[PDB]
């Protein structure tokens, strides 16, 4: 709808606002900017601009609003749902040159970052100052504003939460070029509508984040892990309400079945330390002294042995921790190395319905003759489920992928869960959001994007757009 | 087979170590000491042989009374009994005096069909207590074992590796073996075994009075031929060098660097 | 605008939808429903309806949408900014008959409540089941959906947060009568725009909350408090970053000066246990064993005594806690008993700017010759500030109240804080929200209310309206 | 004035107590024991007199060795020295034997110008150890003191309350006083006073061997005239009664209830 193609007069007017070494046109774009880690959709932008400041972003958004050109913001290109792909091919704003950490407030325990600070270099910076950024998505090369725009969460969400719980303030640029400050270094907020909480999870469809203020915690010193074998995944997922109600809250609660562990053993070349069982619970406790960590895990280990665990294995050493957590950290790459291609599902369910959904994917894998390996976080209900193509031909794979994905998203609808808990909706999961939420629920989302972006220029046909 | 001795050591919990320029003693960050990871492969090698042959496993350590924790740690992994060699006259020892008091504690504990030492420690890195210990015992020894092909009740068929070959040997009992890194994945210490009594075993401590050669000239610092003179951080330097001018002007500079680092390429 | 006045034909059509025992017209509406605890504005609704179900609310919102009648939802009438006052006098939905706790999920640690469950009876119910609802606003007779709509926070926000951090799901009714489910019993959420986080803090201007799912924690067994005297409020506010960075996080951090304590001594009739100092820090630690709390408080008490504290007093027994916390719990009533009338302010500032703002109100009270007592929570920056009229005449009081409020809201703007951190904006603080945020910021808020409520019926001229 | 003795007791940490129907012993929820709040007013009354007269303050307690914690707790509030009366022959005592061993421990500790007992305990609630203790000492005593008007170096001017009057008395030294609830606000135990090293004064423990009357017939259960026969929960009943029919039909029912509860109204 009404989108003006970028012509040579628009290249000259853009190169007056931006230095020409940060503007890329045509054959100097690169194939990496035509896609993200979804891999299904490919679409080149017409202009790639590597912005460096808030006022440079606002001058581009003023030009694209005046000349009716769509704009897609891009971080590291890491997201898995096609959210940063420019389907209409307009301006692509690229933020990895704004990788400066602007301020570390040790009085308020906040850090001010630019969009494009990587998660691996922010968490390295704050831990040198004995501080802690708790959200840990699995890919550390992600842009921080990409984590804010996708509401990226990870392993520590059972104790600490997700990126939404640690965004204190945002400086955003709207589609017409207006610069808006949203939060601040405050802690309590009850002044008006929380526009900051709309930007968290919006996936670049409302505004362009040009500054972020992140809440930090004091860094825990000690860390100890527990490995608890179980007979099946029903006994493993059922111990999680008893663990949390014993007031010894783990930092991470991970379930892994034996079939997923056999992939990581073949990929890494090393065996798992004990794989005489079918299901596992991998805990993590943190603290500041060795004695209060020891009181935490011995509470859960005396508990877990009383409800049918075969054993409790203490993982207390940096060599023992690397022998267990590099197997968990290589679950995704071991599944990729075993197949031709795959597709990812990241449904979140209620926590008491984890075991029934994992057992459902085992009955679905036997029925459709596809390999469906799965893992996830047993402390919050997010399950990472993969449908592997293996050796199916292209016609039989597209029919089997569409049937396996439809039945898993319909079963999570019956279980009163959602479509995505980590990765977002983007382009790939739009029709499952229209199946979960009604048309009246998505008309509220589309009317909010019409408020922030009435010309529909900031990322068209994403999340709610054409569900 | 049946009787198996495992020599384990308590090491610093991390090797990130720097010296004060005029203390002369190590700037160790803390003391969250652990069992060394190279002896976890030696403990795991004994556990696979006990599951095949059905004997017993004894753990042996030499150090202070703080080294009783790695003897209890080996109990949680599945060791049957332990023995500390704690005495004030044993400290300050080099390899020659450590492998002598470990061989004297072995003769006090009776005969063993197999002694399993690890590849090396993480503080000394000398990797030579094992071959020196089997000399005082008079038993044959094989170092750097990556694979046990056969586990007969009289002897073992081993795979000893070199830098470029694989020697296959048939060594009989009694003998010492030195396994190296990643022969197996070591099992984790069980918390269910920790709640048995505290553990069933009850570590048996030995001093110089218990040895069959009770003369302190051969133990400790008195029986050490070597001694440290000074310890200092290693001098390393990063030099960024650039090379432009294409053709074989860069290829002579790349061959000049690969021959200076003795790659000969 | 052109709102339709309620006539007698609308009374008959309402009494077909609602039974007539719960409809109040004219003189049947009491004087308590014409105001809330602000006390400045007074306005009667034309119909008072006590609703009992979600489908009864949706039938009323369907009737008022097609007949252009404004609707104001009311909880306990406890809010302090005029947010539940029906300025145009239409339908008033009153939710205190929906006081049923629907479900306690002990597996997911959630509780499902109806709007109108009081805070004093939810927190009593979950603590009988050894669970814990962490947000604690100062008035316990408030409804839960009143706490959600105002984003009500309190004393425990330094450790646990506010009401926003514990809302898992909401069932809302829009202005046209559509019923929308927003969250669920899930933990992670990255599916679409967070419409649930817009309702939290919206003050009844977007939709009518008809069900809530609240996240619970395991209840801590023990509790111990500390009273730390200081020389002035600058030394008292400055210890709070050093306390939090020592990894012993208190449950509550309260500052109180001596002149506020002298009000509570005259009100309660009892002296404070030690008032030989000018400023105080009142801490609270919680835990499960006595030795865990003892390691927490001895860490901070050694830290306070090494950083210029005059003493550290241990408040450990029930009678000692009731001697100190009944003084803090009666700060608001002691200020009201000492004046003719007052008007209040709940600015939040950055935590390192607490002492500069408290010292600013002492210079402002000395210059304007008004009494400005103040207290607040030293762990998050929220300052409860009261301007007393004492014996001023009516023309001199409105001139001094306007000058003292304008200079305090402008100084909190300079300190990069906000207008309200607890109580909300409502009707009273609309002008200061237009001074803090720009016109472009409030046009985004007004365009969002136009999406949820296009006919402008749900609580008009409040928060982002006529600012 | 000068020497001041304060009798403090360790009580259960909460009084929410019920009995098992056939154990005969109370179902105390836990053992988080504390100093009783009525003796905090007795400690605070001594602190205001020490700030005016400048003497010393001794704390005295009778119980097990667990009662040493409330003697250390009074030290953190500002007491100068303490004394426990721990002995096995002192247990099982009623008021007559408790006030005898407290008066025997007072004569062993020397003369005091003033003994300050609290109003009552929270477990016994008898409020009569104080008047019985001053009988064995032979000193005058005044109970239920709400206000100290004068604090002369020879005697006190007190305000003893009744249900409806205020007696003002001038009692000289030595004497016992019994303060009641809310005479002052008691100060909190300081952590700075507990960080010295432990406690400046040492809890001097006394047994039956230390008393001037060392004969066990007057102490413990042997010197107790009373004994508990059985303990049982109090029978309480809630009856909801309604009354309609207006006029003086309700006024006779309201006067019938107010006279049955002896309000006479
Ligand atoms: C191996 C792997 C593991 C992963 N593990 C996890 C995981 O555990 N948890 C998890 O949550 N996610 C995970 N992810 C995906 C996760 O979403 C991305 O890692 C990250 O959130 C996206 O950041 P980016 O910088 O990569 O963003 P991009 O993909 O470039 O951007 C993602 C979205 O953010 C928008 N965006 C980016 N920057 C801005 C900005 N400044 N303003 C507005 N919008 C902006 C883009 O337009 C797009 O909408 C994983 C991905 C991979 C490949
Ligand atoms: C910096 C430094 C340099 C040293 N250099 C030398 C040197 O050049 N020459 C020399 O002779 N000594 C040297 N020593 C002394 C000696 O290495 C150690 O002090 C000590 O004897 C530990 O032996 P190791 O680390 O060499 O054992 P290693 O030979 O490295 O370990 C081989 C195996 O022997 C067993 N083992 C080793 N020590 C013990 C023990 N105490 N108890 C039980 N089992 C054990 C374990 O199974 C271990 O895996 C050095 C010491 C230090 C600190
Ligand atoms: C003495 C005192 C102390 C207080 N202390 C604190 C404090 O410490 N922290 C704090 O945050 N607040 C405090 N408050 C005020 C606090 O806002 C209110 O106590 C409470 O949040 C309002 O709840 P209510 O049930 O009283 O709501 P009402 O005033 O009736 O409603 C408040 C707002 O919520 C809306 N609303 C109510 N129910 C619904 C519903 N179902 N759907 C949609 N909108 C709804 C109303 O329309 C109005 O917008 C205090 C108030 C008093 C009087
Ligand atoms: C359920 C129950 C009922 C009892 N009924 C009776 C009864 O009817 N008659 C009777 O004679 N005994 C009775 N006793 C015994 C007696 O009351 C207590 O067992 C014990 O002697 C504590 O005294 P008290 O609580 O009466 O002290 P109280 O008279 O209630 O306390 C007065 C003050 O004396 C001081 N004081 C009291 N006890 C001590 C102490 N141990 N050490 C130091 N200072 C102390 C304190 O300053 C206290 O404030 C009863 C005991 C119990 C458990
Ligand atoms: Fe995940």
């Amino acid at each position: 709808m009404n989108y003006k193609k970028v012509e040579a007069s628009d290249i000259a007017a853009i190169k007056e606002l931006i230095p020409a070494e940060r503007v890329f046109v045509g054959t100097e774009i690169g194939e990496d900017f035509s896609h993200d880690e979804l891999g299904s959709i490919h679409s080149y932008p017409e202009v790639l601009i590597k912005v460096t400041s808030t006022e440079e972003v606002s001058k581009i958004m003023k030009y694209a609003y005046e000349h009716n050109i769509p704009v897609v913001v891009r971080g590291s290109g890491t997201g898995l749902v096609g959210a940063c792909v420019p389907l209409f091919g307009g301006i692509m704003l690229e933020t990895t040159l704004m990788n400066n950490i602007l301020e570390l407030d040790t009085e308020n325990l906040t850090v001010t970052v630019e969009p494009g600070v990587l998660l691996m270099e922010l968490s390295k910076f704050v831990e040198e100052n004995d501080l802690f950024y708790p959200p840990d998505p699995g890919e550390k090369s992600a842009t921080i504003a990409g984590n804010i725009s996708t509401n990226a969460g990870g392993m520590r969400a059972v104790k600490y939460g997700v990126t939404r719980d640690y965004v204190r303030g945002l400086t955003v640029v709207l589609a017409n070029g207006e610069i808006i400050e949203l939060g601040g270094k405050i802690v309590k907020n009850s002044s008006g509508y929380s526009l900051k909480d709309l930007v968290i999870g919006s996936e670049g469809t409302l505004c362009v984040i040009t500054k972020a203020i992140l809440k930090l915690l004091p860094l825990p010193k000690m860390t100890l892990s527990l490995l608890i074998p179980f007979e099946n995944i029903s006994d493993a997922a059922g111990i999680v309400p008893k663990i949390i109600k014993s007031k010894a809250i783990p930092t991470a609660i991970e379930f892994m079945e034996r079939q997923t562990i056999l992939f990581a053993e073949d990929f890494l070349g090393k065996k798992f330390p004990d794989s005489s069982s079918n299901a596992y619970i991998l805990l993590t406790f943190d603290g500041n002294t060795k004695e209060q960590v020891e009181a935490e895990y011995e509470t859960v280990a005396n508990l877990c042995l009383a409800e049918g665990a075969k054993d409790v294995y203490i993982v207390d050493t940096v060599e023992r921790k690397d022998s267990v957590w590099s197997a968990r950290g290589a679950f995704l790459e071991a599944i990729k190395a075993s197949t031709t291609e795959m597709d990812e599902c990241d449904v979140v369910v209620p926590r008491n319905r984890i075991a029934e959904f994992i057992e459902f994917t085992h009955d679905l894998a036997k029925e459709m003759d596809v390999r469906i390996p799965s893992f996830g976080h047993a402390g919050d209900g997010n399950l990472h489920i993969y449908v592997c193509r293996d050796e199916l031909c292209q016609a039989d794979w597209e029919a089997k992928l569409a049937e396996a994905m439809d039945r898993m998203y319909a079963k999570a609808l019956t279980f009163e869960g959602l479509v995505s808990g980590e990765h977002g909706i983007g382009y790939a999961k739009r029709k499952y959001l229209l199946n979960d939420f009604g048309t009246e629920h998505l008309a509220l989302m589309a009317g909010i994007k019409q408020t922030f972006d009435p010309k529909n220029l900031l990322n068209p046909k994403k999340v709610c757009q054409m569900a | 087979m049946s009787k198996i001795l495992v020599c384990i050591k308590q090491v610093p919990g991390t090797s990130n170590v720097e010296v004060d320029p005029e203390t002369g003693v190590l700037i160790r960050d803390g003391v969250e000491s652990k069992l060394n990871p190279y002896d976890l492969f030696g403990l795991e090698t004994a556990f696979r042989l006990k599951e095949q042959l059905g004997g017993t496993i004894t753990t042996l350590s030499m150090g202070p009374m703080q080294s009783k924790e790695v003897l209890m740690e080996s109990f949680y992994m599945g060791a049957d009994e332990g023995c500390l060699l704690s005495d004030r006259k044993f400290g300050g020892a080099d390899v020659v005096a450590t492998s002598y008091t470990l061989a004297q504690g072995t003769k006090r504990l009776g005969d063993f069909d197999l002694i399993i030492c690890g590849k090396q420690t993480t503080d000394g890195d000398t990797a030579q207590v094992g071959p020196e210990m089997a000399e005082f015992l008079g038993i044959p020894h094989v170092t750097n074992v990556i694979k046990i092909l056969a586990a007969d009740e009289k002897g073992l068929t081993l795979q000893m590796n070199m830098e470029e070959s694989l020697e296959i040997q048939r060594v009989p009992y009694p003998c010492l073996i030195t396994v190296d890194k990643d022969i197996y994945t070591p099992r984790l210490p069980s918390y269910k075994r920790k709640l048995d009594i505290s553990k069933n075993p009850e570590i048996k401590i030995l001093t110089l009075k218990d040895m069959y050669d009770t003369n302190e000239k051969k133990y400790g610092l008195s029986g050490s031929p070597t001694q440290v003179e000074r310890i200092f951080p290693p001098e390393s330097n990063v030099e960024k060098t650039s090379f432009e001018g294409d053709g074989k002007v860069l290829a002579k500079a790349l061959l000049g660097i690969l021959t200076e680092k003795k790659y000969l390429g």
